[PDB]
């Protein structure tokens, strides 16, 4: 029972960190969108190469 | 090897020099702006991201 309670807490931490990754993901989405809008594909992703 | 850079006073008709050698070599003479310009855009430029 105590193991299952700790597993539920661990799963909740995993879920909130997954949403943290999704938030930082939307940050990257916006940032890549803006960068390509300044010049396509982060300046054609050569600087990404 | 060298391509034989000149040294002298600028006063001659060096344009006509390039033309008479471009005639003696059947070359299509051009002129540019490379000296006196202080920016790498007439000489190099930079990578095509700006």
């Amino acid at each position: 029972l105590e193991r299952f309670e700790l597993d539920k807490r661990v799963a909740q931490r995993v879920k909130e960190q997954m949403d943290t990754n999704q938030r930082e993901y939307y940050l990257r989405e916006q940032m890549k969108a803006i960068q390509k809008e300044l010049g396509g594909e982060d300046g054609l992703s050569d600087l990404e190469a | 090897a060298p391509i034989l850079v000149l040294v002298g006073p600028p006063g001659v008709g060096k344009t006509s020099l390039g033309r008479s050698i471009a005639r003696s070599m059947n070359r299509k003479f051009h002129r540019i702006s490379l000296g006196g310009v202080r920016d790498e855009a007439e000489i190099r430029g930079h990578r095509r991201t700006y």
